[PDB]
């Protein structure tokens, strides 16, 4: 009796044909909804509804020796000299980046990171099969999708080559929103609800990790606040 | 048996003829009912066509009031085509008031009720200090005091303390050069049109905001003065009711 | 013998039931048509009542004039409610030889034809000195000069040499103490009434003696040697064909 | 039991998801460009043939059912519940009940017009206010140069340009109707959240006489 297997064989084709057309139609809805835009109450309206609040805890085991993960496991500080500690393949050795213990395999999630009055930071989403040893350019082709501040009042998106993001305001709290299926990583100003950058049509194959890197010595810690 | 069956054939074959006559009396009634219905339909659409022709006409209405539905303070001419407000002529007199009479609003209602078509009536309000003229639904309040507004069913043009105003929201005073000699109230039921016209020159003065009535509408007048003649102009009566000498009736009063 | 005959009996019973079942459909149709005729009788009676409430009412006609019957000396405006004179304006010009043309006196006929009921209209003649206004039979002679009298089918009021006048019987001097600006013409077919009114105060001027029409009557206008145009006042249109705001519409002008 | 249950729950959830996507997806920039990139793929064209029988007697419609123009004087043509008798309105022949369609109106350089959709059961005898409550979802230009949407109360609309062409998009399932400036692809207005009842009909009205009528572009 193949009818029991026939039902699965039928639902597999109907499910494969459903999501492709749904995603194409959704992208055309995106390009159409581009007009008639405002955000006065949007951020607190749908960031708590459509995006499944997710908490990110910092993982000391991947942090560089120069980075001091705070005792609360949520904040990261910049220290003076690299303290000695074992070199696991997870651990970075050149790039100053730290990740979270959990990877979001699929779905839609978000997390809020407050940068405060910092002068150098880079937060974003990295892959799992990234090159953690040596130096590798943090481009989308290398698995990094990151927003960053540089030399005081410069804003950049780490594509290749670096592109400048001219913005009117100065963010203090940035919400990162990841949609696996739609393939969209979005950075929003959590204080007011504006828009900074969204990565469109990202071919996702592996799991995704939060990534935070800090270069300059600063007395301000990068805090990840949960839901 | 065989005998039972032959009598059965004899009786049950004896049922066809009654069915035949029932069929016949059904069909004949059907056909003459069809033709009679056709004649009725033909005359009905003839009437439809005639009415559609005779429904785009403006009718000069000879407004006659009802002295029962006026404030007891008011005074009405015996011809019932002009009214005023006398200084309490019923001082010491008892006037039983019917349920359909105004009590605190010194108004009078035209007894004729319109439900379609275009109508209009003229009012001569020379030498008055407070006059309001317009249209009211047949289902406006009577027991107490209300406000003359389009919501309550009162499309009115008012002259208050010397200023000419619309539906009596004091926020719409019109730019009117001079006083009104003769004011015409025009009414279009299928369009919610209540227009007030300057009849000295037949010039547009005001149009009320459109508001479907869905109930018959009647003329409405209110006065504030004391013994200030206001005159409802009667429709052109022609020379009916009076014998015309062959010389030709001239300058009739 | 029994077998085939009882086949026949069963067959006959076969159509007896269908004949029986064909009766209720016919009866139900007849009753439903009874209901339909009752409803249509009700609608017809309502229509008759509404048409009885009809033309006992005075009808204010929105007079539009007929260019085809206008004299070549006469000129019509774009809205077909204004007529003036201009000598030598259609001398040899392309004008058809319409049999319904006024080509003797400077006159023009209204487009409306009246057959019954009371109907009236108003004319602005303040700017002219020689005006004739009234009612005419539809069969008045047109080619040659005629006499504007009831004998020929004319009921008119006239201005001549600064004097008001009757049907042009010169024995009927009109002692009007004030000069006219707006004149009202009133018609009543049932009682044969042709009245003239002074529209400033709506008072009687002259009623022509009663004469049964029996012919579709029509308004008739005649403009003398005065280039000032005659205006026929349009009926009270109201706020028709305009956008009404929410704060009302004040002082419409077109 | 699950057959109609799916068609209820999953489609309702998809509708609410798209409604919530509207807010967060318009929170981005107003990159209103390539008006032909979405107007042909998301929405399918509709060739609007006019219906020269539901029109007011005052309106003249060309034999090709493109232009409607206010004639000089009212006509006396046979009437029926199809014919508008008071509103100067004309409807297309076809009705819409499902899917999503659109049509372009070339308003030219006129001074007064109104376009939109109306319900199947509209009151064609007498005067009825043109509001969403009755079934007339319309908008357009009045008072020469004043743009307005026919709401209760009617709402003035501030436009930075002059729309010579207006594109009307209907999406029955979402129940939202949009008017766009088809000249440059900008967005003019959009009635949201509307829950339809029966089939919808194109509508046009013009309370004035001008040398240029309301032309309708093909599908
Ligand atoms: C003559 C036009 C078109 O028929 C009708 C005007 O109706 P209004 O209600 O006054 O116009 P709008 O609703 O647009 O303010």
């Amino acid at each position: 009796e193949q009818e029991l297997r026939e039902m699965a064989w039928s639902t597999m084709k109907q499910e494969q044909s459903t999501r492709v057309k749904l995603l194409e139609e959704l992208r055309w809805r995106s390009i159409q909804y581009a007009s008639r835009g405002e955000r006065h109450s949007a951020y607190n309206e749908w960031k708590k509804a459509l995006f499944k609040p997710a908490d990110v805890i910092l993982d000391p085991k991947t942090a560089n020796p120069i980075l001091l993960v705070s005792e609360d496991q949520r904040s990261v500080q910049r220290a003076k000299e690299p303290q000695d500690l074992p070199d696991n393949p997870e651990r970075f050795n050149w790039h100053y980046c730290v990740l979270g213990c959990e990877s979001f395999i699929s779905g839609r999630h978000y997390w809020e990171v407050e940068v405060g009055d910092r002068k150098e930071w880079h937060i974003g989403v990295c892959s799992k099969n990234v090159q953690r040893k040596g130096w590798v350019k943090m481009t989308p082709e290398n698995g990094f999708w990151t927003m960053g501040l540089t030399d005081g009042n410069k804003y950049r998106t780490l594509t290749e080559p670096r592109t400048n993001l001219k913005l009117p305001k100065t963010p203090k709290k940035v919400g990162v929103f990841l949609d696996y299926e739609t393939g969209d990583i979005s950075f929003y100003n959590a204080v007011d609800g504006s828009h900074i950058h969204t990565f469109l049509d990202v071919s996702f194959s592996e799991a995704l990790y939060p990534v935070f890197r800090i270069l300059t010595l600063e007395p301000t810690a990068l805090t990840i606040c949960p839901a | 048996w065989i005998n039972k069956l032959q009598k059965e054939k004899k009786i049950l074959s004896g049922e066809k003829e009654f069915e035949r006559e029932t069929r016949e009396i059904a069909l004949k009634e059907l056909e003459k009912e069809r033709v009679q219905k056709e004649e009725e339909l033909q005359v009905k659409e003839k009437l439809q066509e005639e009415l559609r022709w005779r429904r785009t006409f403006l009718h000069a209405v000879d407004v006659v009031l009802d002295p029962d539905t006026a404030h007891p303070d008011l005074f009405l001419s015996e011809d019932r085509r002009s009214v005023r407000r006398c200084p309490f002529r019923h001082l010491g007199e008892s006037v039983p008031d019917n349920p359909e009479r105004f009590d605190s609003q010194p108004c009078v209602l035209g007894r004729e009720s319109f439900a379609s078509g275009k109508h209009y009536w003229e009012v001569e309000v020379e030498n008055v200090i407070e006059w309001t003229v317009g249209v009211c639904r047949d289902s406006v309040e009577r027991k107490g005091e209300v406000l003359l507004i389009p919501q309550n069913g009162f499309w009115t043009l008012e002259m208050h303390k010397g200023q000419y105003r619309a539906v009596s929201s004091p926020d719409r005073i019109l730019p009117l050069k001079e006083s009104l000699c003769r004011v015409g109230v025009f009414l279009d039921y299928e369009a919610g049109d209540v227009s007030f016209y300057n009849m000295r020159d037949r010039s547009h003065i005001y149009t009320c905001p459109r508001s479907a009535f869905s109930v018959p509408v009647r003329p409405f007048f209110r006065l504030g003065c004391e013994d200030s003649p206001i005159f409802i102009c009667p429709a052109l009566t022609g020379a009916n009711g009076v014998t015309v000498p062959e010389e030709g009736l001239t300058l009739h009063r």
